[PDB]
């Protein structure tokens, strides 16, 4: 039953990485020309 | 000489541990994985447009603007004759949630939301006005307003 | 009678838009004209309970 | 597409493809090309724009595969802003979209 | 009956265009003329099957 | 000969220890947690204009 | 019976993290355009 | 049956390069002549 | 038996060298005059 | 009848051109006027088999 922690470890790091991408929000750009 | 054939077949085996069909399967499941990553639960809001009248009565209720995260919504103000009304100044509560691109003279207001449930208020002073206009902005609705045109009794 | 579509919904307060264009924000406990009483306001699923039992919702064409 | 300015109509939808440029050419209803004044974008990391400053044309490069965005544009004689939806990953990609506006 | 075709298929929302030149985007559960009531919208395989048993897909070639 | 198949499926497990539907429900619990976090207690006040 | 003690560890950092956010309130900006 | 992981280990990095190739997409270019 | 490993090693050296030779493709040349 | 020849062949899609000047691109699931139903498009060798067994290929002098 020792495989749980190896199962737990990688996907939590996959979880913490994925939510960081879901916090990524960028601004806008007002392009002006004449 | 068949020992050289054995060396050559293990050479191909160790040169490419990946099969072309394995490449196909990995590419397919990777595209599926990133599609599921980008896919969001819940229904997306409907892209709408509104033309609404601003009432400046001193006992009335201020208008409400629905917002969506990241998508820039356009606000356009017009008087009773339908002509656009330029803006003297504006002020936004919680500038970390919303950013406004607005050139110095035109009345067009481009607002992009940054936070999903953080809601704010807006105070605007116009050119020919004395009484300012106060609006509220709420994110996270079920129908995103691409444009709000504001008919003013002034 | 004047119908009301759900315009803005948060926990606590609610926003409705009338047939003539009348807009109103309301709190949890109030007597609504023509419907009775604001019974329960649910921010989830956009459902508003009424003393008559009516369910205020978003529009079909605006959804 | 004949673009409409109804206050309740659906905004037009633009199909996007990975890396390949999508072109948009803007004219009025009579067929004269309406020059573009300015624009604003949602999610600049997904869409790259080479807008020459004195034309009626727009070039878009969709960088990601599934992220969808919105655009606002406005022309030289036009007062009302135009809002557009940008949807990637469609089975009918558009190398060119003609925009015949009602103005 | 005027044949509608899908404009863009995403999960959740659906964009459909007929020969009348009007584009309409809908959610899952709504009443649509000529096709009854939409129950299910398939995000894959380019078709939407209503509760009336009617299937609207993309164009055969303009797709 | 099935050693290659077993290695390929094990590499798939190593690359992704999560179901795509697990990713989707992770997005669900992420959005719901954010909604609970930015939710505000009490009755929100009524916007008023007075003279 | 050690489940409290680890939960005493993780939630302490988390609760102090979110209560930092509610004290995190940022001011407005006035904008004038002539 | 340690030979499974021997062919698992090298193919892990082998697939990592091509998805890194599949990660990026570079920009379009514009050129005016007169 | 070690002849297999030696032959595979220098065969891999030669094979990697020639696939490095086949990997690159250079660029066109244009020249003007008057 | 107009004879068609394969101009471009990729996985998924295929490109063909007739003698009249009409060039089209067909997927696997579609129909063709004058030849019927696409049975198989192969991404290699430029071989397309139609419903009546008609073979779409490159030209003899254009290979």
């Amino acid at each position: 039953q020792q495989e749980i922690q190896q199962r737990t470890s990688d996907m939590l790091t996959a979880a913490t990485q994925l939510v960081q991408d879901w916090k990524q929000v960028e601004t806008q750009v007002y392009t002006e020309g004449t | 000489e068949v020992i050289d054939k054995k060396a050559f077949k293990d050479m191909t085996r160790n040169l490419y541990p990946l099969n072309p069909e394995q490449v196909v399967k990995l590419k397919q499941i990777y595209e599926t994985s990133e599609y599921a990553k980008a896919a969001t639960p819940g229904t997306p809001p409907k892209p709408t447009a509104t033309s609404q009248f601003v009432n400046l009565s001193p006992g009335s209720t201020p208008p409400v603007i629905r917002l969506s995260q990241g998508f820039v919504s356009s606000l356009v103000f017009l008087d009773s004759t339908g002509a656009p009304w330029p803006i003297a100044a504006y002020d936004l509560g919680d500038p970390s949630s919303f950013n406004i691109q607005w050139d110095k003279t035109s009345n067009t207001l481009m607002i992009q939301a940054t936070k999903l449930y953080n809601y704010g208020n807006l105070a605007v002073r116009l050119r020919g006005l004395n009484t300012p206009v106060m609006l509220t902005l709420i994110p996270g609705q079920k129908a995103v307003d691409y444009r709000v045109d504001l008919r003013v009794q002034g | 009678r004047i119908i009301y579509y759900i315009q803005a919904v948060i926990p606590g307060r609610a926003w409705l838009i009338g047939s003539n264009g009348s807009t109103l924000t309301v709190r949890e406990g109030s007597k609504i004209p023509g419907y009775g009483m604001v019974k329960l306001i649910d921010s989830l699923q956009g459902r508003i309970l009424t003393s008559s039992g009516q369910v205020i919702k978003f529009s079909q064409e605006d959804s």
